This record gives structure tokens, C-alpha cells and sequence, in this order.
């Protein structure tokens, strides 16, 4: 999904 | 890629990436803010930072190759992005294994509002  | 990372996690720990690590604490599976809840969550914090070191790579989808040399993970040579992504994932998988002794089910599906404040990489 997001950032990692 | 995310799928390869998941297989690496399962191989290393015996836990399925989803759901054991996909929604754990403040940083696992959907990183961002707050003080990591425990050592496992810190693995995810560092992994997020590691991916953050590669703004022009695509770690979710880009596939890398690796092998096992008696237990050890050895990232095989691909593109520069693939090599760097593999090293990030390898570190996280090892970190999860090193911290299985504290892993706590209570941090699965941890609610976002309990994760507050930015922590610098």
C-alpha cells in the first residue's frame, strides 16, 4: 500500500 | 515485490505475511507515524525507511531474485533498484525472525489513532  | 517479500517472511518465520505482519503496530503493512510498539514494529519502521532511501524504485511490484546458501539469504544481481529492494526485504525478514520472541498478537489490526507523531529515519 503506502510508505512501505 | 510485495508478494516475494511475503514469501520471504513466511520462509523465515513460519507466519503468513497476511495477516501476521500486514497490519501490525504502527508501521507494519501501512507505515507512517507514531512510536513503534515493539521490536517487530521497529523492523517495519526501518523497512519503511529502507524503501524511503529508494524514491526512484518501485518495491511493491519490482521483482528481485535471491537464493538460500545454507539458511542465509543471498540477493542475486538484478537492476540496481532490485538489488537494493532485496537488501531491504532481507533485513526485515531477518529482523522479524530475530524478534519472534516478543511478537504480540495484540498489535495485529492496531488502530491508527494510537500512532501519533513523526519519528525521523
Amino acid at each position: 500500500v503506502a510508505r512501505s | 515485490s510485495l508478494l516475494e517479500f511475503g514469501k520471504m517472511i513466511l520462509e523465515e518465520t513460519g507466519k503468513l505475511a497476511i495477516p501476521s505482519y500486514s497490519s501490525y503496530g504502527c508501521y507494519c503493512g501501512w507505515g507512517g507515524k507514531g512510536t513503534p510498539k515493539d521490536a517487530t514494529d521497529r523492523c517495519c519502521f526501518v523497512h519503511d525507511c529502507c524503501y524511503g532511501n529508494l524514491p526512484d524504485c518501485n518495491p511493491k511490484s519490482d521483482r528481485y531474485k535471491y537464493k538460500r546458501v545454507n539458511g542465509a539469504i543471498v540477493c542475486e544481481k538484478g537492476t540496481s533498484c532490485e538489488n537494493r529492494i532485496c537488501e531491504c526485504d532481507k533485513a526485515a525478514a531477518i529482523c522479524f525472525r530475530q524478534n519472534l520472541n516478543t511478537y504480540s498478537k495484540k498489535y495485529m489490526l492496531y488502530p491508527d489513532f494510537l500512532c501519533k507523531g513523526e519519528l525521523k529515519c
